[PDB]
């Protein structure tokens, strides 16, 4: 069951230009969440590892 | 420009022909675990040394104290239980993709891994579930049945009737893929058709299906029957992994360890009539205290998981309780003169041949006891038959095992509880 690491992105932008291009802003707000991300674990015993 | 997701990583060894999943199976085998040892030290067979360090390991086992053991006390194997049974799963779901085998090889493969996970998982409900005869026991939790080679998932305790339905399904899988008939004797370790049936006899005598253990086990005595005489030579170890009576030598049931800290208790001994050449074939020289030491096992070559004397001893067990008497007694009297002095063996014959039904059951259960002394028998007996009710004297102090005591399974180890919490 090997598989990438998954990664949960949300972003919220804005660009807003005022004065033929005289102020130019670009905000983006980010989350993004990672699951599944390949670490050493502590098995249970019976899985045949610790 | 290219691309087939087929390739197979160079630097480590990966298991992909017959030969190398043969060594990965014999690898399972070597690492299979003898705590029926440390079982058959619960029972009434065994006398931990007045030491500290071999008592302080010991010591506790024996008391059947379940509840505060000393930390330093040695604890069952249930890691290399589930390590073994890894290993077999991970033969058995390879199986279609086993690479430069004969069919008749890679089939003999697959049910040695079968017959294996079947004992691992009868040995692992026998130490840690209650017995199959016992009333109430059917529907309790023992062990989590490990089927898979899944690495995501915690496994929850199965209840002892699924167990044992695992365990029947796994030997009707082994009788029809296992196809070796002897394998050598320096690789008998190995599973082989007479392993299977008597795993199967073995089973089917704990669950109380005497039908089928007396089938099974008269199946492999006519496939094989002969005994080590012990009356031409009174040395004859019948557990020897080179005698002609062992089938199966996997399991070294007798570490060096506990079998250099314990002695045989003056009462087993006590069990042992004058006639018997077991009592001057299987123990060494008497001690002031009037214990012995044992010789049947604490080294490599003692070996023994299944031998033709359990097959007799099962067939009789089986044939006393379905109202067979006859066969029952033939087969023990024929014990008895294969292990017996012949002054003592008509005494003995005149015994048996006037027992009534419960008496023969309990004179087969005291020769059980005495032929597989030291060989992880005597624990799952009482368990499996009466639950009987246990005092053991222990440096001036009294300790009593109630019948049908809640004690006679062995709680699961510490370690397997604290990785899986929910066991």
């Amino acid at each position: 069951k090997l598989r990438w690491e998954k990664t949960q992105s949300v972003n919220v932008g804005l660009d807003f230009s005022v004065l033929n291009q005289a102020l130019n802003l670009s905000v983006d707000y980010y989350y993004r969440k990672g699951t599944d991300l390949i670490g050493k674990q502590m098995l249970p015993l019976e899985t045949g590892f610790v | 420009c290219d691309s087939y997701l087929d390739i197979r990583p160079v630097g480590s060894v990966i298991p992909q022909t017959a030969e190398e999943y043969r060594a990965l199976l014999a690898r399972a085998y070597l690492n299979v675990p003898n705590d029926r040892g440390l079982a058959c030290l619960r029972s009434d067979e065994m006398l931990v040394n007045d030491n500290e360090y071999d008592r302080n390991s010991y010591g506790d086992i024996e008391r059947w104290n379940d509840v505060s053991p000393f930390p330093g006390t040695s604890q069952f194997t249930w890691s290399n239980f589930y390590n073994v049974l890894f290993i077999a799963n991970q033969v058995i779901e390879s199986q279609k993709e086993i690479t430069e085998g004969t069919p008749e090889v890679v089939n003999q493969l697959v049910g040695e891994a079968h017959l294996l996970r079947a004992y691992l998982h009868f040995v692992l409900v026998n130490l840690h579930g209650q017995p199959y005869t016992k009333s109430g026991a059917l529907n309790s939790k023992s062990i989590p049945l490990k089927l898979d080679t899944d690495l995501e998932k915690t496994l929850g305790r199965n209840t002892v009737e699924e167990v044992y339905t695992s365990i029947l399904s796994d030997i009707e899988h082994a009788r029809e893929l296992i196809n070796k008939e002897k394998w050598e004797t320096v690789f008998s370790y190995r599973f082989n058709v007479l392993s299977v049936d008597a795993l199967q006899s073995r089973v089917s005598l704990y669950m109380g299906a005497w039908p089928k253990c007396l089938e099974s086990a008269e199946a492999v005595l006519a496939k094989k029957s002969v005994l080590v005489d012990m009356n031409e030579t009174p040395l004859a170890l019948p557990n020897h992994f080179e005698s002609v009576e062992s089938i199966t030598a996997l399991e070294q049931v007798m570490g060096s360890s506990v079998n250099n800290a314990v002695w045989v208790p003056a009462t087993f001994l006590a069990l042992y009539q004058e006639g018997d050449k077991r009592l001057a074939a299987y123990f060494a020289a008497p001690d002031e205290n009037g214990n012995r030491k044992s010789s049947k096992g604490g080294k490599r070559e003692f070996s023994c998981t299944f031998r033709v004397g359990e097959l007799y001893l099962n067939a009789a067990e089986a044939a006393a309780n379905m109202d067979k008497l006859p066969h029952a007694r033939m087969r023990l009297l024929e014990l008895m003169r294969k292990r017996y002095t012949p002054e003592a063996y008509a005494k003995k014959e005149n015994a048996v041949n006037v027992m009534d039904k419960n008496a023969l059951i309990s004179e087969i259960l005291n020769e059980r006891a005495r032929e597989l002394a030291f060989e992880g028998h005597r624990w799952f007996d009482l368990r499996r038959t009466t639950r009987p009710r246990m005092v053991k004297v222990l440096q001036g102090k009294t300790y009593i095992l109630e019948q049908d005591d809640p004690r006679y399974t062995i709680p699961i180890p510490r370690d397997a509880i604290a990785a899986n919490p929910g066991l």
